[PDB]
């Protein structure tokens, strides 16, 4: 089939993870699966991104309430005609 | 003569129910990817999509 081919032909965006967890359900005897978690837990994030959106919006959270706002480098928005400008 | 023959059909419905018992618990037990799978390939393993491919995707 079109297992992991990507807009582009290569691979997609999240073939590695699915790889990783294949490489686990081929050396596992069923029923012994619940060892081969991690890699799975690891592949849904890498699909949907789920944790990494919980804990941008706790960091975006605790950023959101405070006055000072922002004492960092800081990263600057540009216009698309001014991309190497200075 | 006739305890006998009794024995020997008690022994051939013993027989047929250990038959059962096996054939049922010959369907439960867990199969290989190449059994029921296609037997030649048997990895599940990709290797899926290689025109524009990167060095380091394999894990």
């Amino acid at each position: 089939t079109a297992a992991g081919i990507s807009l582009t032909g290569g691979r997609n965006r999240c073939f590695s993870e699915w790889q990783s967890f294949m490489h686990c359900t081929a050396k596992t005897d069923a029923k012994s699966r619940a060892q081969c978690l991690p890699n799975f837990e690891d592949y849904m994030e890498c699909l949907h991104h789920t944790k990494e959106k919980a804990r941008l919006r706790e960091i975006e959270s605790v950023l959101k309430q405070k006055k000072e706002g922002l004492e960092a480098p800081p990263v600057k928005v540009i216009p698309v005609k001014a991309i190497g400008l200075v | 003569d006739i305890l006998n023959e009794e024995a020997k059909i008690v022994q051939a419905l013993n027989n047929q129910r250990e038959l059962t018992i096996k054939m049922h618990e010959l369907k439960r037990e867990e199969k290989d990817y190449a059994h029921s799978y296609s037997p030649l390939f048997s990895d599940p393993v990709p290797q899926g999509g290689s025109i524009g491919k990167a060095p380091g995707s394999s894990r």
